[PDB]
């Protein structure tokens, strides 16, 4: 019963994902670190088209990191 | 693709364009076109026009004929007289001029009523006699006897392609779809070319429904050319009617050329082999005897477990059980019993009189007039038991050879039936003219002489029947006369093609419905079966009337009309409501094979609650199978466990363990609702070998 | 009109689920959340249209037929909206024609 | 003009067919009941 | 197929005028007596 | 066309399909009777004529059944009709018809009788006097009193006509049959195998005398997947209730356990043993003499001339079947429309044979060990 909530709020989610209104730019970000446990029908044209994660930083930047905090 | 350099040559009228074009279309032709013709519209302006106008005609059916038409199509055709194993020839031959010659011998056959479509017919005929393929040429030629010279015409060499195939599906379709008179033309060509076949049980079954007497002796010179030979003496008294083993009997009393044919084809022979392998091959166990029979005593289970163990038949072990089983025994049951012992014995000529002498002339009416019925039911061939009883007959009311009429009457009417055989009848005008007050003087006259009457010249008015028409106009008393002497009537209406007796016994005889019930029993018996579905709307018509018994026997003709076609036979009747009517259905099942849609309308069928049409499953639910065939009689010990109830379950462990011999003695037992006297006239449905 | 606006001052119905008809002219009808309930036809209604999975409209006092309620379920519909394949035609495939 | 039906892994799609019961075959109830039917299918 | 779709164009035209053809108290008082009776939950 | 006859009788069949007080005594049951005639469910009866029954929501009550329909009727775990007033038992429900009997119980005859096969009337007399003897004519069974044999197993190569012979049994029947495919025995759960079987050989005991078979029954036993939980620790207690339910107690009754393979090797001798399963059936590919036969059937329904023998057909390949002589069928009309034309000829069987037998016949990767 818990699973089957969850399961039409994603219906809810997914129905009111792809035609929002083609023209009105509403900015849905959503965050995660897991790229695992999701559903394929979410990572969709349409839907979702950049895939954007934060890969660890290297020499220069956490020196810049650095030269900021400090 | 082009049609650049070949579509405007119809545009000139000259005629050496079209000389040379029509060839090249004919060339062309072996493919009808590069297309489905694009040029009608073009070339229907050259209608109008006309030295090779026939290669005209050629390319004017073949446009039409390519498109649609179905007069105008073969005009072309029947103008030209056609002129000039193909691909063109499978196209203007095997296809076009098939639809086309079938659209014109339609629309002629049923316009006209000339020789032209006789001349193209038997081209076609011949066309198809080259093209070699039967079962479509031929049920397209039936609808133009023009089949009988077909037959002539093509059968030289294919004897089966045209003997298992057409006569098959055609005389299927025949008695199926096809109305009488053609099936006269089937019959009697089919007694040509079968004449010159072998494999004598085709002209044989031609004899079950011609019913022709120069065929036996043909078939019988012939079947002594070939010498297996008492085999044919089996199914030829199973396949014959009542008539022509007399015929038979007399033409062949006349030659019969080895004498053995007047051994097998009268009686003993189809039985002399039977009963000694029916000892032989077969061995039946003594644990019905007191099993089934020792369901229990009342007198009355007694009796029909005493009927029951009397169809048993490893010997003759009832006819010989001792004696005080018949003491405990009542009148009309004594009838039984005193019957019982020739229900045992279906053959033992010599035997039958020193078993039954016993129980002859005895000190009881019924021991005595029983006894006179089980010598009419041991044997069909003695004509030596006629007069101890035919001596005795004349009592004018109420005495002993009434009931040795009864039982003598319609053993003999069982041992004996001529052509007209008329010294018993004459014997039976002081019966209808005695008009006894049990109801089986006139049943048993009736019955009798019916069955005597059965296979009739297409029956007869004669003043036998007539006689009891207006003896029987009469009186209006124990309307059980105004049902089982139609009975009779219809029986001697049977062997009718086309009797108009309906209409004559319409005029004669109908009022009230004791005799308009009368008129719905000629309606059935002298309506047997064809493609006929106008009297089946009918029917339906008359199914809905008040009158709930002319219901009964005219809705019970169902079984006897469609027997074939037997998908039909399932119909809504239990799904009506007059409850005689799931009677009918219930009869309408019948003693065959017993698929399981029949066991499966058994099963509703066999739970009601009144106990004569709770009595009236079990009879044709156990004669349909003559655990699995016990499985319902112990259902039926659930449904009960009255003495009716107790006796159907007698009666389906009796049951248990087109000839009219097997049509006419439960259309005798329609009336069961009655008396145990009655019951005396329940042992006589003997329709099994 | 406007004295006759108590007819909409009347009492509301209830939106029901017929499943399938019984026989006596009864229906079946699971309403919003509810169990089964086989309930009364009005005169004014039709046996023949009893559809499956079909809404009507059910009155709430004697659970009595009302009016039939149309654009009932969309399955199919629904799970093509779960999907959104590429509507795709003829002229966007360009390029090989022979597996066309 | 046949039903494209996509029916690939998910308990939302067998929810829509069935509930997620037992089985895909309601497919076959939901293929018959639109008989042009073309269905695609993933590796 | 003459045959077997006359005979059925024969059975169905039989069906066709069959359906134009076509047109307790053992314990009640007890059982109204139990209408006075309880649920019982 | 004829097709004015086959829709005509069609339109004739779904009208007359579509063709479907004064009694004073069943309107005062109808009277007894609520207007909303809710439904309950039975826990259990007590004899008083009141039993205790189960709301929707769990509200459960001590009710009495309205004494016309009979009680014997109720038994616990049955659907009933209530009352809002008192609550009261109104009478029996007719059952629901679960997804297990509507996809399972095949109520059709599926397709031709024993005159669709090829090089058999052994194991047509073996399930015959096995199946259909002990159904049909059980009173040699009378006559001697000797126990039929129980089970049946199919195996042989795949194609073969286990499909065939399953369905010409499942023609000729009149039991209740059932359909199982073996690899359906696995879920994403933890004890669902078992509860199938209990629930499947239940609802095959509860009805009639039926006839259940389950094919491809090894794919349980060599088969693993990621969409299973547990594992073989599950699949073998499934194989475990499967075992007590084929070799259980009390009665088992008439129902034949008809069960088809295609390797024999990696199943249980604890189910190879008689008892269980008596009728082991081998399912060779039988002979290069009734290909023709099936040449003769498959072929029989189809516009063709002569234009071939089929012993060209016969010294081809060495295994044979319907799967192969089918495909030959269908891939030579293939090759026929293909070329447009009826009556069909030689090379429509010369490609259709090369195409057919390179389809399968091959092997591995060329050279091996020839």
């Amino acid at each position: 019963g818990a699973d089957r909530e969850v399961q039409r709020i994603l219906l809810e989610l997914l129905n009111q994902m792809d035609g929002f209104d083609q023209n009105v730019n509403v900015k849905v970000i959503m965050a995660t670190n897991r790229a695992d446990t999701l559903d394929p029908a979410l990572l969709r044209p349409g839907r979702l088209d950049r895939k954007i994660e934060f890969p660890l930083p290297d020499r220069r930047q956490k020196r810049l990191i650095f030269s900021t905090i400090t | 693709r082009d049609k650049a350099p070949v579509q405007p040559q119809q545009s000139p009228a000259a005629a050496p364009g079209g000389t040379d074009e029509k060839p090249s279309g004919k060339e062309r032709r072996d493919a009808g076109d590069k297309d489905k013709e694009q040029e009608l519209s073009e070339e229907d302006k050259q209608l109008q026009d006309e030295l090779y106008r026939p290669a005209l005609e050629e390319l004017r059916r073949q446009i039409r004929s390519s498109t649609t038409s179905m007069t105008s199509v073969p005009k072309p055709l029947k103008f030209l007289r056609p002129h000039y194993n193909k691909r063109f020839a499978a196209d203007i031959i095997s296809v076009l001029a098939m639809t086309m010659s079938g659209e014109r011998e339609c629309l002629k056959y049923r316009l006209v009523g000339a020789g032209e479509v006789a001349k193209e017919w038997q081209e076609l005929d011949d066309a198809e006699k080259v093209q070699r393929e039967p079962l479509l040429t031929l049920v397209k030629e039936i609808v133009p006897l023009l089949m009988e010279i077909e037959q002539v015409d093509m059968l030289e060499k294919d004897i089966d392609e045209n003997a298992y195939a057409k006569v098959c599906l055609y005389l299927t379709s025949c008695v199926n779809y096809v109305p009488e008179p053609e099936n006269s033309a089937l019959l009697r060509c089919a007694l040509g070319v079968f004449r010159k076949f072998s494999r004598f049980p085709e002209a044989l079954r031609l004899a079950l429904m011609l019913n022709d007497m120069e065929l036996v002796e043909d078939i019988f010179t012939s079947c002594k050319d070939v010498v297996m030979l008492g085999r044919h003496g089996v199914f030829l008294e199973l396949s014959e009617d009542v008539e022509e083993y007399e015929d038979l009997t007399e033409i062949m009393s006349n030659v019969q050329l080895n004498s053995n044919f007047l051994a097998l084809a009268r009686e003993l022979d189809i039985m002399e082999p039977k009963v000694p392998d029916d000892i032989y091959k077969t061995h039946l166990e003594n644990n019905r005897f007191g099993g089934s029979g020792s369901q229990v005593d009342s007198a009355r289970m007694n009796l029909a477990s005493s009927f029951v163990n009397g169809f048993v038949n490893q010997d003759k072990l009832l006819t010989d059980d001792g004696n005080k089983w018949l003491y405990k025994n009542k009148d009309h049951g004594m009838l039984s019993a005193a019957a019982s012992l020739g229900m045992i014995l279906l053959w033992d000529v010599d035997g039958g009189l020193t078993q039954i002498d016993k129980y002859l002339y005895s000190s009881e009416d019924y021991i005595k007039s029983g006894a006179l019925l089980a010598c009419g039911i041991v044997n069909s061939g003695v004509r030596n038991e006629c007069d101890p009883a035919l001596a005795l007959l004349s009592d004018y009311v109420l005495h002993n050879s009434n009931t040795m009429r009864l039982g003598s009457i319609f053993g003999l009417g069982l041992a004996y039936a001529g052509s007209n055989r008329e010294d018993v009848l004459t014997l039976l005008l002081p019966v209808m003219g005695d008009s006894k007050s049990s109801m089986e003087v006139a049943g048993v006259t009736a019955l009798a002489c019916g069955m005597i009457a059965v296979g009739s010249c297409n029956g007869d008015v004669t003043s036998t029947i007539l006689q009891t028409i207006m003896e029987k106009s009469e009186t209006e008393l124990k309307d059980t006369y105004a049902r089982w002497l139609p009975l009779g009537l219809g029986l001697n209406h049977l062997g009718k093609g086309e009797a108009i007796e309906a209409i004559l016994a319409a005029l004669e005889v109908v009022s009230e419905p004791f005799r308009s019930f009368a008129n719905t029993l000629v309606d059935v018996c002298a309506y047997a079966g064809s493609g006929n579905v106008l009297k089946v709307q009918q029917l339906l018509h008359i199914c809905s009337e008040h009158f709930d018994s002319k219901e009964k026997e005219e809705d019970k003709d169902k079984k006897e009309k469609k027997d074939k076609d037997k998908k039909e036979a399932p119909a809504d009747m239990g799904a009506h409501q007059g409850v005689a009517v799931l009677g009918i259905a219930l009869i309408a099942m019948g003693e065959e094979i017993g698929a399981e849609m029949a066991l499966r309308t058994f099963g509703h069928l066999l739970r009601y609650g009144e106990p004569t049409l709770r009595r009236a499953v079990p009879l044709a639910l156990a004669l349909i199978s003559v655990s699995h065939d016990a499985d319902p009689e112990v259902s039926y010990n659930s449904i009960f466990a009255a003495r009716l109830a107790a006796m159907l379950r007698q009666l389906a462990q009796y049951h248990a363990k087109k000839g009219t011999l097997t049509l006419c003695p439960y259309h005798s037992d329609r009336q069961l609702m009655s008396q145990v006297a009655v019951a005396g006239l329940l042992t006589v449905l003997v329709s099994f070998l | 009109l406007r004295e006759e606006l108590q007819l909409l001052q009347e009492q509301g119905s209830y939106v029901g689920e017929v499943v399938r008809a019984m026989d006596k002219k009864k229906v079946l009808v699971k309403v919003h959340p509810e169990g089964k309930f086989v309930v009364d036809v009005d005169k004014n209604i039709d046996i023949n249209d009893v559809t499956p999975n079909c809404r009507v409209a059910l009155r709430n006092d004697s659970y009595t037929l009302h009016k039939i309620l149309p654009n009932k379920v969309d399955p199919l519909v629904s799970l093509m909206m779960v999907e959104k394949v590429p509507d795709s035609t003829y002229e966007m495939i360009g390029g090989l024609d022979k597996q066309i | 003009d046949c039903t494209f039906i996509r029916v690939s892994g998910s308990e939302l799609v067998q929810k829509f067919i069935g509930e997620g019961a037992r089985m895909v075959r309601e497919l076959f109830v939901m293929a018959r009941e639109h008989a042009p039917s073309i269905i695609f299918m993933d590796e | 197929d003459d045959i077997q779709q006359l005979l059925k164009k024969i059975n169905e035209l039989t069906g066709i005028k069959e359906s134009d053809t076509g047109l307790l108290a053992a314990d009640k008082q007890t059982l109204q007596s139990e209408q006075p009776l309880q649920v019982a939950r | 066309l004829e097709r004015i006859k086959d829709y005509l009788l069609m339109e004739e069949e779904f009208i007359r399909n579509q063709e479907q007080k004064q009694e004073e005594e069943r309107s005062k049951v109808d009277d007894l009777r609520g207007t909303p005639m809710s439904v309950g469910t039975l826990e259990e009866i007590i004899d008083d004529n009141h039993a205790i029954v189960s709301t929707s929501v769990g509200s459960e009550h001590y009710v009495s059944i309205l004494s016309f329909v009979d009680k014997d009727l109720l038994e616990p775990g049955c659907s009933v009709l209530l009352n809002h007033k008192v609550h009261a038992v109104i009478g029996v429900l007719m059952d629901d018809t679960d997804p297990l009997v509507t996809v399972m119980k095949v109520e059709k005859a599926p397709q031709e009788t024993y005159a669709d096969i090829g090089g058999l009337d052994n194991q047509i007399q073996e399930i015959k006097e096995s199946v259909e003897l002990p159904l049909t004519h059980p009173e040699y069974y009378e006559e001697m009193g000797i126990k039929p044999p129980k089970g049946v197993i199919l195996y042989g190569p795949p194609g073969t006509g286990k499909t065939l012979l399953a369905k010409a049994v499942a023609n000729q029947t009149s039991a209740t049959f059932l359909r199982v495919v073996g690899s359906e025995l696995i879920q994403k759960y933890l004890g669902d195998g078992p509860k199938l079987v209990r629930e499947l050989f239940r609802v095959a005991e509860e009805h009639a005398p039926s006839i259940v078979f389950i094919d491809e029954i090894d794919a349980i036993g060599t088969k693993r997947y990621d969409s299973n939980s547990g594992g073989e620790r599950e699949i073998q207690r499934t194989m475990l209730e499967l075992l007590n339910q084929l070799d259980g107690f009390d009665s088992r009754g008439d129902v034949k356990v008809i069960m088809a393979t295609n390797r024999i090797e990696t199943l249980d001798p604890a189910l190879i043993r008689p008892g269980r399963i008596d009728r082991k059936i081998e399912f060779p590919l039988p002979d290069e003499k009734t290909k023709k036969r099936i040449f003769q059937i498959h072929t029989s329904r189809m516009t063709l001339a002569d234009d071939v023998t089929l012993d060209d057909l016969i010294m081809a390949k060495d295994d044979l079947s319907g799967a192969d002589i089918k495909a030959i069928c269908t891939e030579a009309g293939l090759m026929a429309l293909r070329e447009r034309r009826m009556k069909v000829t030689n090379e429509d069987f010369k490609k259709s044979k090369e195409n057919v037998l390179y389809k399968k016949q091959e092997g591995t990767p060329e050279g091996l060990y020839l």
